[PDB]
Order: structure tokens, then C-alpha cells, then sequence
RNA sequence: UAAGUGAUCUAGAAAG
RNA sequence: CAGCUUUACAGAUCAAUGGCGGAGGGAGGUCAACAUCAAGAACUGUGGGCGCCUAUAGAACUUAUAACGAACAUGGUUCUUGCCUUUUACCAGAACCAUCCGGGUGUUGUCUCCAUAGAAACAGGUAAAGCUGUAUUUUUU
């Protein structure tokens, strides 16, 4: 009866997961929408030199 | 409750006209009213039965001595009636 | 939703989903891996359906039955469902024999269970003549399935088998379509349906045998049944193109077909 | 894929695509408490290793105080307060060499 | 003083 | 216990004006035919002002974690994948598309089951239902 129970088990959430090729571990998984074009090329953005991991 | 009173209250803000039992007409911005027609006005003229006008700032008027109150035609349109 | 209200439009028994809710929920903990997998599969099935909305016909009021009714050749009765099933089995059987005989192959004999197989060992010419394809076989499979459910109900009606037993039998049929009779052989997207059924069984059985132990006798055939019905929907169209086409051919068999070079073969 | 780590897709793979998180991972994470020893050792190895302004500040404070006093008690004219303040400053200077 | 929770693809029939 | 509006009532003169008026069914069918249900949050006309404003109005249905389905199949086409190496039959994603199993709403038409009156208000009563009421400075003592 609690609607808030379905947090990250919404249809919307599922769709998002599918899009992002990201399994909510309980929920389903699919072929990714987009092929993971791993072509970052060691840029100055999103580097492990730059970001923090708290 | 009195519907004319209600109307008067609604007219609050507007440039109302106001004659007394004495016959001295006023015309100006309505400030406040009560159950008994205890009117107040602002920036108000005052003409006697003779016709000589006299300007004045803040006037209060008692409903007993008031004869009738002219409201603008806008309040005919809406909305306290139905 | 279901009970919140106290007035509603009626949905078809098909259009109710009693399994759905469980699989939508987060799974109950301390379940086996297989059950979890099944749940996941179910979710995936649901999600895909949700995602791609197949919005229906604006135009078509004229359903198949209505058209038939509009003729003089059909008339209508009220019949016991078992009787109807029996009729279907018989009629269906007749159809498959009749068609087969027309085709000329009289040596492929139909069981009354719809398992077709050959009388002699066929010479090669005969074999060539008498290879039925993906339409006819599919139809046969469908008929077999019908017989199986109808057969179980017949049995129940007769003193042969209890109500509970009948229910269980039905459930078994619906889950075991895959093993019970080859549809999947001929059309291997029935595989999806089979998988779904399996998943349902896994879910349903785990729900149903919680405090109670492992064994046969779980009824609750509904979701499986629903799944099969929905599968059949898809087939209706495909079969109507396929089977219908075949019958047309049998009556009036093609003049001048055009091959197509978009094929890998023959292109060069 | 879960936390950027699962195998992208179950197909192709030719495998379950199941993902046990390792218990070597934990070990790898942890030895800054338990590597830690090495660090400690290193630490051990390298373990052993104005007045005028103040005066000025004080003077300033004194001046401020004087000004305040003047403001409080009979010093609407500037010359008086300024004079007194100047005197105070001079005194301060004398005091500090 | 704090380890050890969960992610589990598949899945057959014809003809050649 | 007063007042006005409506039914149930006699016998009226019956003008006056209203309102119920070319005054005549209802309940329903696993019954039809048609219309119409994905669009600028989106409806339809009507005149007037001159393809667009301003008043009229009407409006049944479906929609905000967006849809006719608290429901879910299958095709076809390309592209990418996967098992694979021939194809069908398939894997799973995408984009367009279709088919299907269904759903309403409205209007008719039918089918079935129950039924049958062509005229009543005014002067006000009798009875019952809807709302209002309970002289000493601003309303009428
Ligand atoms: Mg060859």
C-alpha cells in the first residue's frame, strides 16, 4: 500500500536503467541502447588525476 | 446579511459618490465600511445644496445620516450577486 | 487499484494479471538463484511490453466473428465448453486429414492426439512431396495443445480425475507445452513463451509451497494460461497468412514467382 | 552492469555474466590500517625533525581608547582630542625606546 | 574497536 | 407558530398569463449498422467583426508517473548484435511501420422482458414536502 516502496523499481526507473545499461541488481537487464564507445583518449576531464572518490 | 451593505463593502477602493439627509454630496475613493454604513473616504470633494464645492482629505460618514451611495457601474458586472 | 474502487468496467479473465504484481515487487528474500532469475526475466518481459506501446486499430470495428455472423452460413447455439472443445478437436483433426489427403500424401497418418508421423518409410520422391512446412506443423501443434487442455477437462467431467487433479494437470500442460508437444520446433519464438511459463512456475511454486513442502499438486494455472492466450494472439495473424496461403495454393497454385537478388546467394 | 563493473551485456560473452565481488578487493582497500606498517616505519625513520609590530598595535589601541574617551567626555572640537592623542602617541614612542 | 550481503547468458526443428 | 414556491384535492366564471405540449413508454440483450476515438493540451459548431479576433455557447469518451488495455502478443522493413556459418526457424536492441486479441463513447436500428395517460396551474382553503424568521443612538416606532 506504501507507494514509496517502488523506489528504483518503477517502470520509469527500469527504462532509465535500460538506457544507461545499468542494472539495479534486483531488477532486469538488457542489451544497451548505445554501444559503449570507449574513446575518452585520456582527456583532462573525468581523469583520476582530477576527480575525488569520497 | 444586508446585500446593499455587501455591495458597498465591495465598492471599497472605488470613487464612490455619497449624499446625506442634509443634501450635501461627496465624491471620492471609498476607504472602509461596516455593517451599519459607516463609510470613510479619501481625497474627497464636498458640495452643499447651494452648489459651492469644498475639497477635503479624509472624511468619515455615519450610515444613519447617509441618504444614498453611488457606486461605479463596474460592480454591476460581478460578482457577489450570483 | 483493483479494490480501492467499488465500481468498475469488466476486464477479460485474460486481461487480469495475478502473477504480475509479485514480479513487479522486490523479490522475497532467501529465495534460490533460479527463482530470482525467473523473476528478472518476467520483469524484463513486462518492461519491454510497457516500453513499446502498440496502440491499436482506430478503424477496424469488424472483428472476424461478426463478419461470419453477418452471413447465412453460420448459425449459433449455446454449448457446453467440453462439448465445444471436443468438436474443435474432431473438426480440427478432420481439417488436418482432409488437407493432407488433398496434398496427396495419404501415407502421413494423423493420430487423434495430432502427432503426425509416416506409415511406411517414405521413398524419396514421396518424402519430397510430403514435407509439410512451418504453417501446417504449427497448426497441428496448436490443435494438440487444445486437445490436451480439452482432454483434461473431458477427463475431469468423466469420473476419471478429481477437480484439484484436473487443475494440476492443466497447470502442467501450460508450463510443459515445451516438453508436452513440439510447437517450438516449428516456430522457435514460442521459446520466449515457454521461458515465461517456466518463470511463472518458478515464482508461483515458490509462493505456493512456502510452509508446504516440495511435490506435485500445485494448481493456479491462470498466469500461464494468460501467457499462452497472448501468444496465440500473435499466431492468429501469422497462421491466417500462412495456413490461409497454403490453402489458397492448394486450390490455386502460383503462376510466375520472382526471385530476389537481395539474397547473398545468386547476387554475384 | 552495476557499479560500472559488471560485464556490459549477457549476450556474446559466452558466459553467465555473473559477478561475485571479490574478497581480495576488501584486502586491497584495507591495509592503510593494517602498507600501514611500512608507512609507520617510514615515519619513524624521518620522525625527529614581530615585537615591533605588537608594540605598534598596542600604541594604536591606546590611541583608539584615547579617542573614545574624548568622544565620551567633552571633545566636540578636534584640536583638543588630536592634541591629547598626539601626546599619548609621543609617550608610547618614548616608552618603546 | 571494523572482514565474509547480494549480480548466474544459454535452452530446438526442417530443409540443404 | 407566520411567509412564498410545488405536488395531492373538490366544484367553479374561466379571461389573464405562464409553464409539461405538435404532448405516447421504461428496463435491458456476451445483438447489429454507422460515427468517432494520440492532437498546437490538443474539442465542436453559431453568427458577428472582417484565413484570423469578439461574444454565444456547448462537451459524450479517453489521458500525466501520460493514455482507448491498469492487458500484452506477432509480423514487415532497414541498422547493429548473438548463436552461427547456407537458408528458414532463431538471439537481442534500435528506428520506423503494420497485424492482431480486445475497449470504449455517441447515434440509430433492431431482439427480449415489463407496461398504456392527452391535458393540469388561477380566488384561495385542506394535507404534505423545499428555505426564512424569532419599541430606549445606524434603518421599521
Ligand atoms: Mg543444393
Amino acid at each position: 500500500t506504501d507507494k514509496n516502496y517502488y523506489y528504483l523499481f518503477d517502470k520509469k526507473s527500469f527504462f532509465n536503467g535500460k538506457a544507461l545499461n545499468n542494472a539495479i541488481p534486483g531488477g532486469p537487464k538488457f542489451e544497451p541502447l548505445y554501444p559503449r564507445e570507449e574513446e575518452e583518449d585520456y582527456n583532462e576531464f573525468n581523469s583520476i588525476d582530477r576527480v575525488i572518490f569520497r | 446579511n444586508g446585500i446593499p451593505v455587501k455591495l458597498l463593502n465591495e465598492a471599497q477602493g472605488h470613487i464612490v459618490s455619497l449624499e446625506l439627509t442634509t443634501g450635501a454630496t461627496y465624491r471620492g475613493k471609498l476607504v472602509e465600511s461596516e455593517d451599519s454604513m459607516n463609510v470613510q473616504l479619501r481625497d474627497v470633494i464636498a458640495t452643499e445644496p447651494q452648489g459651492a464645492v469644498t475639497h477635503m482629505d479624509q472624511i468619515f460618514v455615519r450610515g444613519s445620516q447617509i441618504k444614498f451611495i453611488v457606486v461605479p457601474d463596474l460592480l454591476k458586472n460581478a460578482p457577489l450577486f450570483k | 487499484f483493483p479494490f480501492n474502487r467499488t465500481k468498475g468496467k469488466m476486464v477479460r479473465a485474460q486481461d487480469v494479471a495475478l502473477a504480475k504484481k509479485w514480479f513487479l515487487q522486490h523479490p522475497d528474500e532467501e529465495y534460490p538463484v533460479k527463482v530470482k532469475v525467473s523473476y528478472q526475466k518476467l520483469l524484463k518481459n513486462y518492461v519491454l511490453n510497457e516500453l513499446h506501446p502498440t496502440l491499436p486499430t482506430n478503424h477496424n470495428k469488424t472483428k472476424l466473428l461478426k463478419s461470419l455472423k453477418n452471413t447465412k452460413y453460420f448459425q449459433q447455439t449455446t454449448i457446453d465448453w467440453v462439448e465445444a472443445g471436443l468438436q474443435l478437436c474432431r473438426q480440427g483433426h478432420n481439417m488436418l486429414n482432409l488437407l493432407i489427403h488433398r496434398k496427396g500424401l495419404t501415407y502421413l497418418h494423423l493420430d487423434y492426439n495430432f502427432n503426425l508421423k509416416p506409415t511406411k518409410t517414405l521413398t524419396t520422391k514421396e518424402r519430397k512431396k510430403s514435407r509439410l512446412g512451418n504453417s501446417f506443423h504449427l497448426m497441428r501443434e496448436l490443435l494438440k495443445m487444445m486437445k490436451l487442455i480439452v482432454d483434461t477437462h473431458v477427463q475431469f467431467r468423466l469420473g476419471n480425475v478429481d477437480a484439484f487433479q484436473l487443475a494440476d494437470g492443466i497447470h502442467y500442460i501450460l508450463n510443459h507445452i515445451g516438453q508436452l508437444t513440439g510447437i517450438y520446433r516449428y516456430k522457435y519464438k514460442v521459446m520466449h513463451q515457454i521461458r515465461a511459463c517456466k518463470d511463472l512456475k518458478h515464482i508461483i511454486y515458490y509462493k505456493f509451497n512456502k510452509n508446504l513442502g516440495k511435490g506435485p499438486g500445485c494448481g493456479f494455472w491462470q498466469p500461464a494460461w494468460r501467457v499462452w492466450l497472448n501468444f496465440l494472439r500473435g499466431t492468429i495473424p501469422l497462421l491466417e497468412r500462412y495456413i490461409g496461403n497454403l490453402i489458397t495454393r492448394q486450390f490455386e497454385g502460383r503462376s510466375n514467382e520472382i526471385v530476389k537478388t537481395t539474397t547473398k546467394q545468386r547476387l554475384d | 552492469s552495476y557499479n560500472g563493473i559488471g560485464l556490459k551485456s549477457a549476450k556474446g560473452s559466452s558466459t553467465s555474466g555473473h559477478v561475485q565481488r571479490s574478497l581480495a578487493s576488501n584486502n586491497r582497500r584495507r591495509p592503510q590500517g593494517s602498507q600501514q606498517q611500512r608507512q609507520q616505519r617510514q615515519n619513524a625513520i624521518k620522525k625527529a625533525s614581530i615585537e615591533t609590530h605588537m608594540e605598534k598595535r598596542e600604541i594604536e589601541v591606546q590611541v583608539s581608547e584615547l579617542r573614545d574617551r574624548l568622544e565620551e567626555e567633552e571633545t566636540l572640537s578636534e584640536e583638543q582630542i588630536d592634541k591629547k592623542c598626539e601626546a599619548l602617541r609621543a609617550k608610547l614612542t618614548n616608552e618603546w625606546q
